[PDB]
């Protein structure tokens, strides 16, 4: 009914965690996903699959089902991530909600330009840029610092990178056109390796969203891997809930999130899911 | 589509001086060598003109050219951002900025505006223009560990601590009741403006000044008998206000969103927020 609402996620620990149902049910902490499973990788044929999920974005989306007062049908999204756009079509969850499969996504799911053209977001609830990871001692403000823009004009001159084809990548590309060509020697597979090539002295800085930044360096086996000061975050912004366009939904879930962020619920939060030992 | 803005007097988004004799702004360059870029702003000094220019009056000028409308900028006849009193009783009214906007003698706010569920649940936020928070200023030398200090939390006339009347500082306190006892201490000794506290703290006065943290750490770095301390307890974002009913809304926020994205964001934070440490 009018009150039940499709909703679409995507599995990303910590913010979405996805488990085995049990005695056929959900418990402890985590809620009813749903995900279309595929037969094989040659087809379109797949089988829905019931799963558990939880995490920091679950948490999220359990308030607001309490406090705006709606039901939920949880599903996670097969097609893509996030979303992108692909030949003019949005995939992910992002194509979800503009398609109206879902009436709003949950997750990690980065605020900006090109997706506030085809949905609405709700106020941020976490804050995310382009931050900057290094080795404990080494000196750089953010993105903009001359030593990036500029490699060449310091001896020795710095090794940094980033991961490729994501949105930090497509950002400094916009922005920094020599720094972007001055990194691709030294990108990185995925988060994981370029912990290790910082950690083993290849890398000397590693450039990235900044929520999965400071997540990590929470909990860095030493503590010697450290974020840039969030005054220094470039092309701030949050994640968000994606709602379809002129959504009776969007205004109610402002003002909660904007009361939780209020009544430092949302500082509970980050506490649990998100701030490490670091 | 000529639009009455209405702002206030806050360094480093709101800078305002007195005209020249013949009353336009004098010709200035910033410290980087931008033009700086003054507009007329009349305020009560009865109602004079005068000059502004900053962080905010920049993002003004990039808004009424990208989406096309003319402006006239006020400052606030009040001198407050804005919080919701009982008048007498029964009703309930808004002062400062928000209560121009409500009332129509604005009709969009410009100013370092905090985002909260109070004033959300009556006027429109753009996204965040700018993502910062609160922390506490003090003179070199005072010691305390942040907002837990018992100093803070256990008050006494021995040691005096204030925010700005009739903000979002206020409102914060005044919004939890296990903040009751702050807020007693607080209202006792609570500002006019941000300026009139800092120079308190200076002058012995205050012993501790609360306040956003875009505005207290750059006190600090120009006035190095000042610090903060405790980093941030609490995040917040700056948004431009506008009514429920604006047809600038989407836009507004759609080239927000696009300058933190591009760097014109960061060519701003650069020019008036970034700073020095001592
Ligand atoms: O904006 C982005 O770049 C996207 C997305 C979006 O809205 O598209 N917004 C969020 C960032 N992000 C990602 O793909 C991404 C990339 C890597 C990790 C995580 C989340 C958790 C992790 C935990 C451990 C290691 C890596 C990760 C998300």
């Amino acid at each position: 009914d009018d009150n039940h609402l499709s909703i679409v996620t995507l599995e990303e620990a910590p913010f979405v965690i996805v488990e085995d149902i049990d005695t056929e049910t959900c418990v402890r902490n985590t809620v009813p996903c749903r995900k279309f499973v595929k037969i094989n990788n040659s087809t379109n044929e797949g089988m829905n699959v019931k799963k558990c999920c939880k995490g920091f974005c679950i948490d999220i989306l359990k308030k607001l089902s309490r406090t705006v007062k709606f039901t939920y049908d949880l599903y996670l999204v097969t097609n893509g991530k996030h979303g992108k756009k692909v030949n003019n079509v949005w995939n992910g969850m992002i194509g979800e909600v503009v398609y109206q499969r879902a009436v709003m996504a949950v997750g990690s799911l980065t605020i900006n330009e090109e997706r506030s053209e085809v949905v609405d977001f709700s106020v941020p609830f976490v804050e995310t840029g382009i931050s900057v990871m290094v080795s404990r001692g080494t000196q750089v403000t953010g993105l903009s610092d001359k030593k990036f823009q500029r490699p060449h004009d310091y001896s020795p001159p710095f090794r940094f990178g980033t991961v490729p084809n994501g949105s930090t990548e497509r950002n400094i590309r916009n922005n920094y056109p020599y720094m972007h060509q001055y990194m691709t020697r030294f990108n990185q597979r995925g988060v994981e390796d370029a912990l290790v090539s910082l950690k083993t002295g290849k890398l000397d800085a590693f450039i990235y969203d900044a929520a999965v930044l400071n997540y990590k360096a929470g909990r860095d086996e030493g503590c010697k891997l450290v974020t840039i000061g969030s005054g220094y975050i470039f092309a701030t912004t949050g994640y968000g809930i994606a709602l379809q366009k002129g959504s009776p939904w969007k205004r109610q879930i402002d003002l909660a999130l904007l009361q939780f962020v209020g009544d430092g619920e949302m500082e509970e939060l980050e506490t649990l899911w998100l701030t490490g030992i670091c | 589509t000529r639009l009455k803005i209405v702002t206030i007097h806050q360094e480093p988004f709101v800078y305002v001086k007195p005209t020249m004799s013949d009353g336009t702004c004098k010709e200035e360059f910033t410290v980087n060598g931008d033009p700086v870029k003054k507009v007329i702003c009349t305020g009560p000094n009865h109602t004079v003109p005068q000059c502004c220019y900053g962080f905010c009056i920049d993002l003004l000028i990039k808004l009424a050219r990208t989406m096309n409308f003319t402006y006239e900028v006020h400052l606030v006849a009040d001198g407050k951002f804005g919080t919701q009193e009982r008048v007498n009783s029964n009703k309930k009214e808004w002062n400062g900025m928000m209560g121009e906007l409500l009332s129509g003698q604005a009709d969009m706010i410009v100013a370092p505006l905090t985002i909260n569920n109070e004033r959300a649940q009556y006027i429109e936020f753009s996204k965040p223009f700018k993502y910062q928070g609160l922390t506490i200023l003090v003179k070199k030398g005072t010691r305390i560990t942040g907002i837990n200090d018992p100093r803070l939390r256990n008050p006494s006339d021995k040691f005096i601590y204030a925010t700005v009347k009739q903000s979002s500082v206020d409102i914060y306190f005044r919004r939890q009741v296990e903040l009751s006892t702050m807020y007693r201490h607080m209202e006792k000794h609570n500002y006019e403006s941000a300026a009139e506290a800092i120079q308190a703290v200076r002058d012995n006065k205050l012993h501790a000044f609360i306040w956003d943290s875009a505005v207290l750490e750059f006190e600090a770095s120009q006035k190095c008998d000042l610090v903060t301390t405790g980093e941030l307890f609490f995040r917040s974002g700056f948004g431009i206000g506008m009514r429920k009913d604006s047809p600038w809304k989407q836009n507004v926020s759609l080239s927000i969103l696009k300058s933190h994205e591009n760097g014109f964001m960061e060519d701003l934070d650069k020019t008036w927020v970034r700073y020095q440490e001592c």
